[PDB]
């Protein structure tokens, strides 16, 4: 059975895990899963996400509690504590253009070896990237990003674990669901099979390993 | 007033039915100045086409925000989507216009707008994808930083993109980057051609067509 | 002013156009657009699609009337006349692994310069592909496919041109919508704005240029 | 009967809760022999998870077919989707099993199943993606082509993939490709080891525990 108690997080997320965590500045983020990680000081984490939200919310709470060794994100500007720890050298930060982050994660999810993007060409992002010329235009070769566990948020799941999302809470969640080895979805409601139409489901239950509340 | 002057003039550049992305801050003021006969559609990076204004008190939805996590509304016919689809609209050339803020723009039309070394390190977010992919990039920015020209010969701050932006709008000037360099097309009614040039370190080509406006 | 009469195909689909056409063996294919093309004998087409359907249906009718110079497809085995024309040399056929076709069309749609895929490595599909190794593994660099017009099929459009699809009629249609310069959608029903929820729309009206029926 | 013999034995390989893709033709018969206690989920390349059997007359839907365009049903909890998402499931490792037909399999476990030069050119469809990507590939094919062995030392027909398949099931034998070569694990109750060897051109390692079955 996919649905498990939230208290089981300390058994599924290990010290030093590489995690994808959904959410856009805390919107569509698994707030209850993050609270469990803080409850049990699961530390030395590498967190892949759009951002580190704010000091008081979402992924920001993990940084507040110094549980991350590394973040791979497109933005940190709204979290002064992420900047503090970056400057001190305690937290490694890999900044990634948001559209490249989406496609690098997706590439792992759909089994690609990489994608070429014009974004970042001729900027500091080009550093340590292979450049490939196609039709005289230059592209950066950007590589798939993998993770041990995806921690995602969704609006509802049906009995079979099919997920739907709600408005701008979707953002990175369905992409991370395809990219990680183990997928744990925090959802707001469990609904009967047949409540979520085949035309509307966005993540099929087959790829969701665990569901909390 | 200068931010108003810019936003009003940028708003005149928009055409009916365009998909438009406004960056956080100065460019978001543009929305307040759209002519009543111009219907546009706004896109936000976090995954919406059809963004509307902040909701009246009590009509907030926790799952519906702009790219700064502030509550927004969604207009009839909106579509929400994941971040891959979002940057497919942006990078794939489906975004008609983006209006972004600016730290420097140079004679090549190159924009620096995401980092100031040794001071602000916020990361780039979607800015690199937007500048690279928008059909048209409009930079909306004050002409100088406490007197220092921001329109320079070659950016010294980190580039957002090597793409040539299409229009610069300051409280003093409207400038169109071209194959020959920067073309000064308009100046504020409240300034002079000499003041503009004095406050621009970059070489400006002055148009035969020169207009007053913003 | 997106909704136009079917006769407007002749202003929009030029002789010698490169076209993406939706449909999986004729399911979710714009049958009425195809009939109008045949009516005005618009020829020398290059058609990018999953297949050439069957001789009496969908894209297969284009081939029967010899309106195609080239097809870029994953499958032609249900259409003996496509095979016959291939052998005689009158029709150029480029066979693309179905998943590679999906990602090459998508690459064009989302602004990528190419994608790396393990599919086809060490087969004839490797011929005239750059090979790229990433962490020891080999991938084929597969390149974006572009087209002048996407001729897609959808179940419903609202007044603003937002689309939804129905079951296995979706297949390549929403991908092609993003990839071509001009997009023409054949729809079964026009519905009021507000009938299609923000959470269920799959193709936004902004990228749909014209609608028929 | 030989096709039933293969389909029954393949069906015994399926495990509860697996996502399974059955190729058109012989592999599709596998769906008729799943044990009552095994619930699996079927995926089709045209874009569905949760495929069900052909509908009773009058219950067809024009938009709901299999990868041969024959009418199917969808089961409760099915999801339909676009072709990029379909091959993301396949190429990205989310499909537990694919059962595919076969023209040849060789000592390296390489399958040739999409083209016979000069005689049959239908194209590869999804076959190369499925062989490259499925967590487990099972080939289901008659042992010979009117006497010619289809299990050969090195394929002479064009390869579908350089991926090593995990299992071969014919009406005479069950063979597991391994790093040492082809391991014969089982033989049909209706054949003999001497017949299997006479009809297999490839080298076969013989298991200590050779079983009768299919
Ligand atoms: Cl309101
Ligand atoms: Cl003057
Ligand atoms: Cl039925
Ligand atoms: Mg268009
Ligand atoms: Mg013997
Ligand atoms: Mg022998």
């Amino acid at each position: 059975m996919k649905v498990v108690d939230i208290s089981k997080i300390n058994e599924l997320v290990k010290e030093g895990a590489t995690l994808m965590i959904g959410g856009f500045l805390g919107v569509g983020t698994p707030e209850n899963i993050i609270d469990e990680i803080i409850r049990h000081n699961i530390s030395n984490l590498t967190v892949i996400a759009n951002d580190t939200a704010f000091e008081d919310r979402g992924i920001g709470k993990l940084v507040k509690n110094k549980l991350c060794k590394k973040v791979i994100v497109s933005h940190i500007g709204t979290n002064p504590e992420t900047q503090r720890q970056m400057i001190e050298g305690t937290l490694e930060v890999e900044l990634v253009p948001q559209g490249t982050l989406a496609e690098r994660i997706r590439a792992a999810g759909v089994g690609l070896g990489g994608i070429l993007t014009p974004t970042g060409v001729g900027t500091v992002v080009e550093k340590d990237k292979k450049v490939i010329e196609v039709e005289g235009k230059k592209y950066l070769l950007e590589l798939p990003i993998h993770a041990d566990v995806a921690l995602i948020k969704a609006k509802k799941a049906d009995y079979l674990g099919n997920l739907v999302y709600n408005l701008t809470a979707e953002n990175f969640n369905p992409i991370m669901a395809l990219a990680a080895k183990t997928v744990i979805a925090e959802v707001e409601e469990i609904v009967p099979t047949g409540t979520l139409s085949p035309n509307e489901i966005k993540t099929p239950g087959i790829i969701v390993d665990y569901i909390v509340t | 007033n200068p931010k108003e002057k810019i936003a009003i003039r940028v708003a005149q550049e928009l055409k009916k039915g365009q998909l438009v992305n406004l960056g956080i801050g100065l460019p978001t003021l543009v929305a307040n100045y759209i002519p009543k006969d111009i219907h546009v559609f706004f896109q936000s990076d976090n995954g919406i086409i059809g963004m509307g204004p902040a909701p009246k008190e009590g009509y907030e939805n926790s799952d519906l925000t702009n790219a700064g996590a502030s509550y927004i509304t969604a207009l009839p016919g909106a579509m929400t989507f994941d971040s891959a689809f979002s940057f497919g609209i942006i990078r794939g050339g489906h975004l008609d216009v983006t209006v972004l803020g600016g730290l420097q723009v140079d004679e090549e039309g190159h924009l620096a707008n995401w980092m100031i070394p040794g001071k602000m390190i916020p990361g780039m977010g979607g800015a690199m994808d937007l500048v690279t992919g928008a059909k048209k990039v409009i930079v909306a920015m004050t002409h100088t930083a406490k007197g220092t020209p921001k329109i320079v010969k070659k950016c010294t701050l980190p580039l957002t993109s090597i793409r040539k932006v299409d229009l610069i709008v300051t409280e003093l000037a409207v400038i169109e980057p071209t194959d020959e360099g920067l073309l000064l097309k308009e100046i504020s009614k409240e300034t002079t051609l000499d003041e503009v040039l004095k406050l621009t370190e970059a070489k400006l080509i002055i148009a035969d067509d020169l207009k007053i406006f913003a």
